[PDB]
């Protein structure tokens, strides 16, 4: 009883620390466009509005 | 150890070896093939199990499509425990095309109390067939082995 | 939120636990019916809602952030449990917990075998993955200790404790098998592959084989020990334990002291001596017929046995008479009703019936007889036990408080001539000096010289005082014993009427079933006439 | 006998429970790759405007 919990305790260590590493992962490659999008949006009425 | 310290088999000689009741065409050293009635394993009250809850005694009447089971007395008993079940379902052979018909076999003690006098059955048929090898093989010998002294 | 136990998530789990291992979920599985609890994974925090689970003895709680041991001591019906791999610290709740057989706390914070010292009923132990730095904690529970440490634990704790591991532990990571072969030389084969080890043996002197000694030695000793007591409390003759500190309690003997207490202390050291001497020998008189009590008591009871047994294997024969008469009265009736027979068949089951009824009165006329026997059993036993064995306890007891009396008198007689002798002395000196630094204690004594009958009240109170209460304690023994020999009695009468009830109660259980089957074949009978028509 | 037998069933159970984690995990893994991923390529499509525009 006592080696399989050890080994259950290991496993799950293990899982937990491949989930964390993702949510790091998938969460840094998803922090980007938004803003930097709304500044393209902002630059181009500006640039139009000059033209005009 | 099991507390059956009596076993018993009723033959009927009558009852030629009837190829349909292989369980009741019994290894007989003696007469051969004959139709066997009636079997019984006496289990010792064991003082770890109750009395009435131990099978007393196990009764397989083969042609009766059922067993008697006494469970031991207890003190102060004057009822005693004669219970009969019927052997046409104790071997798993419910039909279940019968719709309606209430699935107790669906609570597992109606199918585990079947099991258990079909390996009363079991037990009985194949530990007499057992003995009675070990009486034709000891006889054999010995009366295969010529007379010597010491 | 932790996981605490409530009544709905209880009944989840327990709808879990029967869809698992394919258990008719009983819907009245009865909230305190617990024995086995298993709830891992639910990352569980706190222990509650137990009560009724207290006999719950295999619990299952580790894998989880546990960190504290609670709401299972109650539950001490816990042998086999594990709260290991868990954030849990401590050990605890165990020591009431001491039916603990498997204990685990792995993969823990825990840093000592505590609250085990109850526990000591655990023979399997797991604190591995712990926090742990040594073994010793472990070894401590077979009366090793380390060289230098003074402990009043020479008895071990752990004395049954053989499943010992502390694998995953600092100190059990820490130059491998050295806790090994020192628990194990203080305490599986490994544990006498490890014993082989030489040099941690040389470490230890208590070996295990010796450890095996001492624990059937002590087992043996504490049997008399238990088998002596009980044989004095059944004399009901410990009560006199107190006899000689009945001085103790009287405080006019400790002023008394005050006049001569070199003397007044060795006289009352000799009093005591003698109070408790007869006491011992009066109270093991009374062990000893309490004895011949039990031993009577244990032949009067195999009497009942051997009656009941004799009326049993009567009523058995009897009723297998019956059966075999009524198996052939069913097989004729069989082989009739393919004959035809249905009046006959009719007249030979009333006739049985009859048969029914005269067996009726016979068995009950039968187990008459054997409570009967049984009665007179009883009667003789109490005219033999207790006018030998009771009156007996009685005059040993009455002997002891005898010579206890007398005992009190001549230690009061003693402190009165201790009393003359320092009455004496104080007066002469009274002629002789009139002056010395105004002593308290020769205050106390002078003042006592004076007030002669002060002194002469306080001793005849400490000796009324030592008689009343060695006279209470002794009619106080004497009426427990009157009470437990009663109440013998009266467990004898209760099981006659028990057996007598329920022999009654079946005898007519048994007889409505032959009338019963006598009635079905009757109707048999009657109704096979009744379609030839 | 009975300890084999008994040691057999507890290694089952506990295999049994292990391979329900093991199994647990990697659908949860496949599960929160596949959000993700639906949340990246959206922000990733999302900037042919930045371009176009």
């Amino acid at each position: 009883e006592e080696r399989k919990n050890l080994h259950i305790n290991e496993l799950m260590n293990n899982h937990e620390k491949a989930f964390a590493e993702l949510k790091k992962y998938y969460n840094d490659i998803t922090a980007e466009n938004l803003n930097l999008i709304k500044a393209h949006k902002e630059k181009i009425a500006q640039i139009y509005a000059n033209i005009q | 150890d099991d507390r059956v310290i009596y076993r018993s088999i009723r033959f009927d000689n009558k009852r030629a070896p009837s190829s349909q009741n292989n369980d009741k065409v019994f290894q007989d050293n003696h007469v051969g093939d004959v139709q066997i009635t009636k079997m019984t394993q006496k289990f010792e009250k064991n003082p770890h199990y109750p009395a009435n809850e131990q099978i007393q005694k196990m009764v397989i009447d083969l042609i009766k499509d059922k067993v008697i089971v006494y469970y031991h007395m207890n003190d102060g008993e004057i009822t005693p425990i004669v219970k009969i079940y019927p052997r046409d379902s104790m071997h798993g052979f419910a039909k279940l095309n019968e719709p309606g018909g209430d699935n107790k076999i669906d609570d597992p003690l109606v199918q585990l109390e079947n099991t258990k006098m079909v390996n009363l059955e079991k037990d009985c048929l194949n530990q007499l067939k057992q003995q009675e090898k070990i009486a034709r093989d000891d006889e054999k010998t010995i009366r295969e082995g010529e007379i010597r002294l010491e | 939120d932790p996981r605490v136990i409530n009544e709905q998530l209880i009944l989840d789990a327990v709808k879990q636990f029967n869809q698992e291992n394919n258990k008719i979920t009983t819907e009245n599985i009865i909230l305190q019916q617990l024995r086995q609890l298993q709830l891992s994974f639910k990352n569980i925090l706190k222990i509650q809602h137990l009560q009724g689970l207290e006999r719950l003895e295999k619990l299952q709680l580790d894998n989880n952030i546990i960190e504290k041991i609670e709401n299972i001591d109650h539950l001490v019906n816990l042998k086999w449990l594990d709260l290991s791999f868990n954030c849990i610290k401590k050990i605890e709740g165990l020591d009431k917990l001491k039916e603990l057989t498997d204990l685990s706390l792995f993969n823990n914070y825990i840093e000592k075998i505590e609250g085990l010292h109850n526990n000591t009923k655990l023979n399997v132990f797991s604190i591995g993955n712990n926090r742990l730095k040594s073994y010793e904690e472990i070894t401590l529970y077979f009366g090793y200790k380390p060289r230098g440490e003074e402990g009043t634990n020479d008895r071990p704790e752990f004395k049954r404790l053989q499943v010992l591991n502390v694998s995953g532990n600092p100190f059990t990571k820490d130059k491998e098998n050295e806790y090994k072969n020192h628990i194990i030389c203080a305490i599986e084969g490994d544990r006498q592959l490890i014993r082989q080890d030489e040099q941690i043996s040389n470490s230890y002197n208590f070996t295990t084989t010796d450890y095996y000694q001492q624990m059937q030695a002590q087992e043996q000793k504490e049997e008399m020990d238990r088998q002596t007591l009980k044989k004095k409390k059944d004399a009901r003759m410990d009560i006199l334990d107190n006899l000689k500190d009945e001085y103790l309690k009287i405080e006019d003997l400790q002023r008394v002291k005050i006049i001569k207490p070199n003397q007044i202390n060795e006289e009352i050291e000799k009093y005591c001596g003698k109070i408790n001497d007869h006491v011992v020998e009066m109270q093991a008189a009374v062990i000893q017929k309490h004895q011949l009590i039990l031993q009577e008591m244990s032949k009067t009871e195999v009497s009942y046995k051997e009656q009941e047994a004799l009326h049993e294997k009567e009523t058995l024969q009897i009723l297998k008479e019956f059966e075999h008469e009524k198996k052939v009265e069913f097989r004729n009736w069989e082989k009739e009703a393919a004959n035809g027979d249905a009046k006959k068949e009719e007249s030979r089951l009333k006739t049985l019936l009859q048969k029914t009824t005269s067996l009726k009165n016979k068995l009950m006329d039968i187990e008459i007889q054997l409570v009967e026997e049984l009665e007179a059993i009883f009667t003789d036993y109490d005219t033999k036990k207790k006018e030998t064995a009771w009156k007996d306890i009685e005059e040993i007891i009455v002997l002891g408080q005898k010579k206890i009396e007398e005992e009190n008198v001549k230690f009061y007689s003693n402190l009165n001539v201790i009393k003359n002798k320092e009455e004496a002395n104080y007066n002469s000196t009274q002629q002789q000096q009139l002056e010395e630094e105004n002593n308290e204690e020769d205050d106390e004594k002078a003042s006592l010289l004076e007030n002669k009958e002060q002194l002469a009240q306080m001793i005849g109170n400490i000796k009324e005082t030592l008689i009343d209460s060695h006279t209470k304690i002794i009619l106080s023994a004497q009426m427990e014993l009157q009470k437990d020999l009663a109440e013998y009695a009266k467990q004898q009468k209760n099981k006659m009427y028990e057996r007598n009830r329920k022999n009654i109660s079946q005898i007519i259980a048994q007889i409505d079933a032959y009338q019963t089957e006598i009635n079905e074949k009757l109707k048999q009978g009657d109704d096979e006439s009744d379609h030839e028509n | 006998e009975a300890r084999a037998a008994m040691i057999k069933q507890l290694e089952d159970n506990k295999n049994q429970k292990i391979a329900e984690i093991i199994k647990e995990h990697t659908q949860k893994y496949n599960d929160i790759k596949n959000y993700y991923s639906e949340i990246t390529a959206t922000n990733l499509d999302y900037r042919k405007t930045l371009k176009n525009e």
